[PDB]
RNA sequence: AGGGAACCCACUA
DNA sequence: TAGTACCTTTAAGCCTCAATAAAGCTT
DNA sequence: AAGCTTTATTGAGGCTTAAGCAGTGGGTTCAAGGTACTA
């Protein structure tokens, strides 16, 4: 129906006023409700309340084209309740925290002047020096890059008893899984260190009061997943499963010492019924992970009025739990002006 | 010797009226002279006002003992 | 698993033993009916022709039940089953062989629900024991349950789509105990707060304030038409208050006929001046604002929510305590019927003309808002130029916000009172406010004078941008417009920023409604389960299920909460 | 003073909370230390 | 589903009786005329024509419920006169008034149609 | 109609079902042995859809009693387990007993004649659960059987 | 419409191209690389 | 309270546990009544005193502070069937089975479970037929 | 209406029962005055006024939110230009008696919506019908002739009433009445062959001390689900 | 720009030529936090005391802050805001003609009004919601009166004669399927 | 004269 | 050789560790 | 002597259990593909 006139649409028994924007899945018109999320690659500094961390600067980092699982890195300060206040990091795939200067030594810079050049951009304010000194103090025992990498690797998911295995595992974690939006290739440790020092610097500024803290519900801190990103998130997993079943089929047909039919190797029903299932049920994942996945992403298009159809096609969703009793995500934020209707919202649990 | 209240409680009134109405509906002998009456509830109410319901209320004290009050012995509020 | 079968609100215990689906229940939309008594519910014919009461066959009702069996399940005033003594059910929907339609004494006939049948009628959430009362069935044509209007206050019901549930008691014993314990007239006064739960509401309240004013004069035909709707009327037309030049009755005479027995009550109207009772006209009231009902006759006074409402010591309360539930039920019905039929003569509207003040009042309102905004600018200039010194206990921010909020609240209150003084005695907003029927004075102020300050989590509108509430203001603007003080009324309409700030303020009530309904219900359930077995025993002690003494006498005095009243100790306060 | 009320305070009352949100006292002062603010 | 047919506004079903008199004993010389399948159209004219009668001490009508089609007229008279006689006289005067109105309307139509 | 006397419940006594009682009241005399429910068109004896355990079809009858699907309350089968295993709802109680009795002689760690034991059976005579709590608090600090009885060191039960 | 057009015009090809080529051995190697995608118009296949 | 020039009579708290450990169980009953009254009547509403008194007497009946939770209600001498009807159903019934608890069927929820007449209002007495009064009734 | 003013139809009067203006215009819909003051839908009244102006003028009125070209005084002056009261009131006459109503009634064209919530889609009654297969209680919902849940709060209110027998028939007799046979010794549910009058209890090996017990079916189900957990809920009828 | 947009069909001048003119531009929420907005071009003329002389953007029309279901509310700035929320909820439940090809569709539930009317009082945003073409409601002569007591507590008295003439009559469609 | 369950979503007061 | 039947979200309690300190046993 | 050693309090961490009532309606999927083996 793309580019058809009103007469051509009426020839096909279609309504010219129908806006489209939905999918016909098994004769059911299915609309993809836009899902909001925190913006990736942006450093947000919050105050975790009643916790061991006074401040926390997170950066949900995503590669922006490859779109692996978004690897959040936290750079936190400990609460006062020790001879100072201390900055630590929470790396992905490292189940324990790491103090930040050990991470900077693992990235290649061994000296303290180099690390503080990556963190503190003007040396002429000593108030910010006073806060980084404890972090330099508990990284005193670590003065070399491989020693720091061993410190990283001895806290990983499965620390292999070989020391060089720990070194290689730590190098892989700090290259591919720490701040991948900065870069995942080699020779990217200076840019990763500059961005990590930027995260530490933002945390220091927020702890100094020199910069205000970030708002969870500021709507420039949010992004909306429309039909494109949602369907691409599905299609990445289903194409991964397609390549997995092709490698399984071809492996089974080369252990036998034969040749495989590649046109018969492709399991074309992996993409087909996977997309069809997720759009028909609304659970956004696989069939075997229905509880794990989130529901209500795909809804039946409401066709009671033209206005209800148009409203359903322009609906957003904050996926925060509907049994949540905190008022703040349900507040009408100031930053919704002109972007989100201040009047249109449901009554009740949502 | 009977320490409970001489008045009939509202729960006692409701249950005596219900029990007596069911008895009349099961063709118990009416104690009063019904005058064109048919509904067993009105007959039970007319028996209750006339203090003629042949029912004993057994009130249980919390210690385990009981007191037997006849309906004709209790003061009829409503 | 079995544990998952037994646990939760949906498990076996809470979802199938404490509460369960029941037979002989009905549910449909509720619509008003001013013509029903307070203990009647109007039932659709399809609901009644589907719900059956098992009537035991006696020689008293052999013929009536024989006719009901002969009519069958097709005709509505008919029957659905015959249950013999042995217990088999002869289904009357198959029109069976005529040997089956024989009725002996001891048979049960499951006749259709008819007029006068007792039902429990219920609205969820069932919060208190007046949310589930007994009603007499009246069969009415269309498809809704129909309620009286005084009854919607205990049910917390209105007719914007509410549905209520109708349970039919199936035994004579349970029908009798609903009749003797849970009917609507017996549920008039609550033990929770020793006042009525149900009072004169809405139209009848507005029109009984209009009806009992001093200058309401009814002619002969109007009086006879109103006396047609008085059920307790003795057939004697009262002597008119004015006989010459023409015979005219006042509204107080007709209401004195409505008032039952010889009730003795003294109230004051909502607009009673504070300095009148000390004045020379203590008993000769210039504004008719002191209500005196003496020997069941409205001597003087305009009736309102203070007299005919759900307050303690009101006219319906005194009527209950002195006359009983049946007389007070008739009182409720008579007020509603007579007043609703007089409202056909008088009428009651609300228009766009009632929301409009004179130009002098508009000028006064604009002057007050302008001077208050200038005061806020002066406070801002004092805080900028370091002159603002904190009050003890607070820093400069709570004192600046307190000063600005005090200026703006004094603005809203002063200009709302300026708006309310402009309202004539013909105003309909004022008619519903000073009668207590609907709306308050802040509603009049917001509609006419100024909406006021919008608040999010108690403070003013927060700086959701970088130090701006919206990108239409400059940074660090603490003035009234910037932080959510709506300067216009609803009549004048809001500016776009005021519209957004008002939507931010109004979202708070919606969120609060949702979360309070989530949490308060859990609190109520925990309250119930902690005390469900506590009861007054026959030695008058209050014990729990363990027979542990909770109170040696109920309430420490041994009395029930319904019959007690607010009284005054004479000897406590005066000097020796 | 910013003491809690409403339904949170009722919940803190019926659930016997060892940590109420806004615990407080109302200290009353004896004699001449309550007449003037300097000794208060 | 529960809609009454539109003809029960005005049609007596078999066995329904158009008007019944009930001499209420509450006050002397009063009757309750219960008229079935009628509305305010006749109740109001009968009530007002009864109010023109000086021997009628009370005259009022009511519709007990608007979802039912039933008029209750209550007439009380002086003791030298009866409510049944008052009701008959009121209907005769209404019929004579409407006959006069119809004839004068025909005369006026015939005058204006010609000119 | 039933000929049994109709009378109500004055008491619901709780307890654990003895395996002797399960074997004695079962209708599946050999025990449930086959996981399949139907042997073709027949329900398998000793299977899960045991015909002695109730009424399979809506129009059939039970085999233990002769009642139809309405009158039949259903009757209990049993599986004789190859190896005894833990009841998951009774784990915590088994651990509370295990730290109270000896691992080897199964004697109570504290004396039955102990004055502390004497006055806690005094103050918790009608309360079995609080009596277990007090005996558990007495036996929690111990590490060795006193004795008459052995004197072997006792382990720490960790779940 | 614009989000779906981006997915079906840019994102599917980018997902296909940004995938590891599969290698099969153990013996000769077998390398499969995926190149440009083609989306046809919506077609239905009958029972024949 | 121990301070000089502080009234040791009128000085109070809104911490219920603090009043209970400092002053006792009757003092915390009165303080609980005062606090619940303050919460209820700050809105302007009024609840009759006997309902507050019954709640406070129920909370302070057994000498300690009985919370309105599963930690105060399900730790009473009430039966297992009453406790399992509130919260922690399977745990309560496990504990009752293990210790052989006997439910005396004297509560309301217990008899509601088993379909019996609850000893509550209408069901708190028995009705007996009087044979001597039956001699005056005609068939 | 388009201002949050929802409400069911309470009654329908014919045209000769409706109030009417001097030109014979009966309202299609009469709404309560009391719906306005607590809700403060002043846009509803402005829409009635603007709709009167639009219907007399022949325009379609403009009600775009933030407009200084439209206020209530301009709409009023336009309305008074058409021989109407400027505030939109009219003298209505009683439809029944013909008498002028003493108050003048705000009447004008307002856009009403019919909502999908109809009463014939919502009316439901049950007497006796389908029951759930597991717990033998009435079914769920009006689409399958199910019953209404007499829930826990209704149970609590009927406790507060003191209506013990109504509570008993709601929670036992009108949902799932059932009979079991119990051994008087062990308290476990016995085996009862009703036709041959053979009552027995396996385990105690008695055949005479068996008692009929009326309990809800869901309670029997609870006890059989407790016995699956190796609990013996021994109903002691002694 | 306006005279050239008045002729979008005669001229082939559109919104994208207005974006390409550097006249309008899209501002997201983070950029909106650094802009200075005039609500109207009224805010740009010089005042006797000036609020801001450094406006960088202007609102096109301030009623574009509302969505689809709140753009049908007439005079929404004269309403209390929860009532606007309730109408946004209840405009989706309003019965009209939901689509023009409803005779072809076998929807499970369908509700078509007999005589939908466009509103007599309109917002200018309902020209773009196509509410003039697929309207959901009828312009009703509505009296605000207390008549006989049957409209109390949020009820409506309706004209039976109007309903007989087709007022708010509608047809309900239920579709059943079997394989 | 009555052969479904579970989950999800939307909605009503 | 083609074909059909079967194989496999947070908030408050309680409980349980490591860590201490008078106080009796043993210099 | 002053050291040594043992049974009762603390503080943090881990486990468990709870989170309103009553209604409608629709939609999907359960129960599914490799196989090992024959007449
Ligand atoms: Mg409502
Ligand atoms: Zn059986
Ligand atoms: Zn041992
Ligand atoms: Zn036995």
């Amino acid at each position: 129906l793309n580019g058809l006139t009103d007469r051509d649409l009426c020839e096909l028994n279609e309504c010219p006023l129908d806006p489209g924007g939905y999918f016909i899945i098994n004769g059911s018109e299915k609309v993809l409700i836009a899902q909001e999320k925190m913006a990736t690659n942006t450093v947000y500094v919050f105050a975790k309340k009643d916790s061991k961390y006074a401040y926390t600067g997170e950066c949900r980092s995503c590669l922006e084209n490859s779109s692996r699982p978004t690897s959040t890195i936290w750079v936190s300060m400990l609460a006062r309740g020790a001879i100072g206040q201390r900055i630590v990091a929470t790396l992905p795939y490292i189940k324990q925290e790491v103090p930040i200067i050990i991470v900077f030594r693992a990235l290649g810079f061994v000296s303290d002047r180099d690390i503080l050049e990556h963190i503190i951009y003007d040396f002429e304010d000593p108030e910010m020096m006073e806060m980084v000194k404890p972090s330099l103090d508990e990284a005193f025992v670590i003065q070399e890059q491989n020693v720091a990498l061993n410190f990283i690797g001895s806290r990983g998911a499965k620390p292999g008893v070989t020391k060089e295995k720990r070194i290689k595992y730590a190098k892989e974690v700090l290259q591919k899984e720490m701040l991948p939006h900065v870069g995942v290739s080699d020779f990217c440790e200076t840019k990763k260190a500059y961005f990590l020092g930027y995260m530490v610097h933002r945390l220091l500024l927020a702890a100094l009061g020199r910069r205000e803290l970030d708002d969870r519900d500021h709507y420039g801190n949010k992004r909306l997943d429309l039909a494109g990103p949602l369907l691409a998130f599905l299609f990445r997993g289903m194409f991964k499963n397609l390549l997995k079943e092709v490698r399984i089929y071809a492996q089974k047909f080369i252990d036998r010492g034969k040749d495989f039919n590649l046109e018969l190797a492709i399991k074309t029903r992996i993409i087909s019924d996977g997309l069809k299932y997720s759009l028909a049920t609304g659970n956004w994942g696989d069939q075997k992970k229905a509880h794990q996945a989130r529901a209500g992403v795909s809804q039946v298009l409401n066709r009671l009025t033209f206005a209800s159809t148009l409203s359903h096609l322009r609906r957003l969703n904050s996926p925060i739990g509907r049994d949540g009793k905190l008022a703040k995500p349900r507040q009408l934020h100031n930053t919704l002006w002109g972007m989100v209707c201040p009047a249109e919202t449901p009554e009740g649990h949502a | 010797k009977r320490i409970t209240t001489p008045y009939m409680t509202k729960y006692e009134r409701a249950r005596v009226l219900g029990t007596r109405a069911l008895q009349i509906a099961m063709c118990a002998p009416v104690m009063v002279e019904l005058e064109g009456e048919t509904d067993p509830l009105l007959i039970a109410m007319k028996e209750l006002k006339a203090r003629k319901i042949p029912i004993i209320i057994r009130r249980y004290l919390p210690d385990g003992s009981y007191e037997d009050w006849g309906v004709d012995e209790l003061i009829i509020s409503d | 698993s079995l544990k998952q079968r037994l646990k939760g609100k949906e498990g076996r215990v809470r979802g199938n033993l404490m509460g369960k689906r029941v037979d002989f229940s009905a549910r449909t939309v509720i619509t008003p009916d001013p013509n029903l008594s307070i203990d009647q519910v109007g039932v659709p014919r399809s609901i009644a022709a589907n719900m059956t009461f098992a009537e035991i066959v006696t020689p008293f009702n052999i013929d009536r039940l024989q006719e009901l069996v002969r009519r069958g399940n097709s005709q509505y005033p008919g029957a659905k089953y015959i249950i013999r003594d042995n217990g088999d059910r002869i289904d009357l929907r198959f029109h069976p062989k005529p040997s089956d339609l024989h009725l002996q004494t001891g048979y049960k006939v499951e006749r259709h629900m008819c007029d006068g049948d007792i039902v429990i009628f219920n609205r969820q959430p069932t919060l208190h024991k007046m949310s589930m009362m007994g009603h007499r069935v009246r069969i009415l044509p269309w498809s809704t349950f129909r309620l009286n209007l005084s009854v919607t206050t205990p049910y917390n019901a209105d007719f914007d789509g509410d549905e209520m549930n109708l349970h039919l008691p199936q035994s004579l014993e349970t029908r009798a105990e609903i009749q003797e314990l849970a009917m609507v007239p017996r549920m008039i006064v609550t033990p929770q707060s020793n006042r009525p739960v149900m009072g004169i509401v809405q139209d009848t309240l507005t029109a009984v304030r209009k009806f009992t004013k001093r200058d309401v004069f009814l002619e002969r035909g109007e009086v006879m038409n109103l006396l047609m709707f008085l059920s307790t009327w003795d057939g004697k037309v009262p002597q008119p208050a004015i006989l010459k030049p023409r015979p005219l009755w006042t509204g107080k005479q007709i209401f004195s006929l409505i008032i039952p027995g010889h009730i003795n009550c003294i109230r004051t109207h909502s607009t009673h001046p504070d300095d009148e009772d000390s004045g020379p006209y203590k008993h000769i009231s210039p504004g008719d604002t002191k209500v005196v009902v003496e020997n069941g006759e409205l001597i003087m006074g305009i009736l309102c929510k203070k007299s005919l409402g759900t307050s303690a010591g009101s006219l319906v309360h005194i009527s209950y305590l002195e006359m009983g539930h049946d007389i007070t039920r008739l009182f409720y019905s008579n007020i509603q019927t007579v007043i609703n039929n007089w409202l056909l003569i008088e009428g009651h509207t609300i228009g766009i003309g009632d929301s409009i003040a004179d130009s002098k009042t508009y000028q006064d309102i604009q002057n007050t808002i302008k001077k208050a905004k200038q005061d806020v600018i002066e406070v801002i200039e004092k805080a900028h130029n370091n002159e603002l010194e904190p009050t003890p206990g607070n820093t400069l921010r709570q004192t600046f916000e307190n000063q600005v909020n005090r200026i703006l609240n004094d603005a809203r209150d002063k200009t709302g009172s300026s708006a309310q003084k402009s309202l004539s005695e013909y105003n309909n907003f004022k008619s519903m406010v000073v009668s207590g029927a609907k709306g308050s004075k802040i509603n009049i102020s917001q509609v006419i004078a100024v909406v006021g300050q919008q608040n999010v989590e108690g403070k003013r509108i927060p700086f959701g941008f970088k130090h701006r509430t919206l990108p239409h203001f400059i940074k660090d603007d603490y003035g009234p417009e910037s932080r959510g003080f709506v300067e216009n009324s609803y009549l004048a309409g809001l500016t776009p920023t005021e519209f957004f700030f008002h939507a931010m303020g109004g979202r708070e009530g919606l969120i609060d409604t949702a979360v309070k309904t989530a949490e308060t219900g859990y609190i109520q359930r925990r309250l119930i389960k902690s005390m469900e077995s506590v009861m007054v025993k026959y030695d008058a002690t209050v014990r729990n299920s363990i027979n542990q003494v909770v109170q040696l006498r109920y309430g420490e005095d041994g009395l029930a909460g319904e019959s007690v009243e607010f009284q005054n100790l004479a000897t406590l306060k005066p000097s020796n | 003073k910013n003491v809690t009320l409403g339904v949170p305070r009722l919940k803190e009352l019926i659930n016997i909370s060892k940590k109420p949100k806004t615990p407080s006292l109302t200290v009353f002062l004896l004699g001449q230390s309550a007449r003037d603010a300097e000794r208060a | 589903m529960n809609a009454p047919p539109a003809f029960e506004s005005f049609l007596l079903f078999e066995g329904e009786k158009k008007i019944t008199i009930n001499k209420d004993t509450k006050v002397p010389n009063a009757c309750l005329f219960t008229i079935n399948k009628e509305d305010h159209t006749l109740g109001n004219i009968i009530k007002s024509q009864l109010l023109k009668d000086p021997q009628v001490l009370f005259a009022g009508y009511k519709v007990p419920h608007p979802l039912e089609h039933k008029i209750i007229i209550r007439v009380q008279t002086t003791p030298d006169y009866s409510p049944q006689e008052a009701f008959t006289n009121a209907i005769t005067d209404l019929i004579s008034e409407l006959s006069l109105l119809e004839e004068r309307f025909r005369v006026a139509i015939k005058d204006k149609q010609e000119g | 109609d039933s000929a049994c006397p109709l009378r109500t419940i004055k008491r619901v006594q709780f307890g654990v079902l003895s395996p002797d009682e399960l074997k004695r009241m079962s209708v599946t005399e050999g025990g449930i042995k086959y996981p399949e429910t139907t042997e073709g068109g027949r329900p398998k004896l000793g299977g899960l859809m045991d015909p002695r355990q109730g009424v399979i079809e809506r129009t059939g009858r039970c085999q233990t009693c002769a009642g139809n699907m309405t009158e039949c309350p259903g009757h209990f089968g049993h599986i004789e387990l190859a190896k005894p295993v833990f009841h998951v709802g009774f784990l915590v109680k088994t651990m509370k007993v295990l730290r109270c009795v000896c691992f080897f002689c199964s004697k109570l760690l504290v004396d039955s004649n102990n004055p502390k034991i004497k006055d806690i059976l005094a103050k918790s005579k009608g309360q079995p659960k609080k009596r277990l709590t007090h005996v558990y608090d007495l036996c929690k600090g111990k590490n060795i059987c006193e004795g008459g009885g052995c004197g072997r060191y006792q382990p720490r039960i960790r779940r | 419409l614009d989000s779906f057009d981006e997915f079906i015009q840019m994102s599917v090809q980018r997902i296909v191209e940004d995938a590891p080529p599969i290698d099969l051995q153990a013996p000769p190697r077998y390398l499969l690389k995926f190149e440009q995608i083609y989306l046809s118009k919506p077609t239905h296949w009958e029972r024949d | 309270l121990s301070e000089k020039d502080v009234d040791p009579v009128r000085t109070t708290s809104n911490d219920i546990v603090e009043i209970f450990t400092v002053l006792g169980i009757e003092a915390v009953r009165k303080a609980l009544e005062r606090e619940l009254y303050h919460v209820i009547s700050f809105d302007g509403s009024y609840v009759n005193y006997r309902h507050l008194a019954l709640l406070c007497d129920t909370m302070t009946c057994r000498g300690h502070l009985m919370a309105i939770t599963r930690h105060g209600v399900n730790r009473q001498d009430t039966g297992p069937l009453m406790k399992c009807s509130f919260e922690e159903t399977v745990d309560v019934l496990m504990e009752a089975a293990a210790h052989g608890e006997s439910d005396p069927m004297k509560g309301v929820s217990e008899n509601i479970m088993l379909g019996q007449l609850a000893p509550a209002g209408t069901g708190c007495f028995d009705l007996l037929l009087d044979a001597e009064k039956c001699k005056y009734g005609m068939e | 209406s388009r201002h949050g003013q929802k409400g069911t139809c309470g009654i329908q009067y014919r045209q000769e029962d409706m109030p009417f203006t001097c030109e014979g215009i009966t309202p299609d819909i009469i709404i309560n005055p009391h719906a306005i003051p607590s809700r403060m839908t002043i846009g509803h009244l402005i829409e009635c006024l603007q709709g009167k102006v639009s219907a007399n003028k022949g325009e379609i009125g403009d009600a775009t939110p933030f407009n200084d070209a439209v206020n209530v005084q301009k709409i009023s002056n336009l309305l008074s230009d058409y021989g109407y009261h400027l505030r939109g009131n009219e003298v209505l006459y009683n439809g029944f008696t013909g008498r002028k109503i003493t108050s003048q009634i705000f009447i004008g064209p307002t856009y009403y919506q019919r909502l999908k919530h109809m009463v014939d889609d919502k009316i439901h009654s049950r007497a006796r019908g389908p029951i759930q297969i597991l717990n033998r209680q009435p079914m769920e919902g009006r689409s399958r002739d199910g019953g209404l849940r007499f829930g826990e709060m209704e149970r609590d209110c009927q406790i507060a009433h003191g209506a013990a027998q109504f509570l008993r028939e709601r929670l036992f007799e009108a949902s799932d009445p059932y009979q079991v046979h119990v051994c008087n010794l062990c308290g476990i549910m016995a085996i009862a062959n009703t036709r041959t009058h053979t009552y027995e209890c396996r385990g105690c090996r008695n055949k005479t001390q068996i008692s009929l017990v009326r309990m809800p079916y869901a309670c029997k189900l609870l006890f059989q689900e407790l016995m699956s957990m190796s609990i013996a809920p021994r109903m002691m009828s002694v | 720009h306006i005279d050239q947009l008045k002729e979008r069909e005669y001229n082939n001048y559109s919104w994208q030529d207005l974006v390409a003119s550097g006249v309008v531009e899209y501002i997201d929420t983070l950029e909106e936090e650094t802009v200075m907005l005039a609500m109207t071009p009224d805010d740009l003329q010089e005042k006797e005391v000036a609020y801001c002389s450094t406006y960088t953007h202007c609102e096109i029309h301030p009623s574009m802050i509302l969505g689809v279901c709140a753009s049908i509310i007439p005079f929404p700035d004269h309403n209390q805001s929860p009532r606007n929320t309730y109408q946004s909820a209840m405009g989706k439940q309003a019965m009209g003609v939901y689509i023009t090809n409803f005779h072809v569709r076998m929807d499970t539930l369908a509700h078509v009004l007999y005589y939908p009317q466009k509103p007599l009082v309109t917002t200018r945003s309902m020209e773009y919601l196509r509410f003039r073409e697929l309207p959901a409601g009828i312009n009703s002569i509505v009296a605000i009166a207390s008549y006989t007591g049957y409209n109390q507590e949020d009820s409506v008295i309706m004209n039976r004669s109007a309903v007989d003439r087709g007022f708010f009559r509608s047809v309900f469609y239920r579709s059943y399927k079997e394989q």
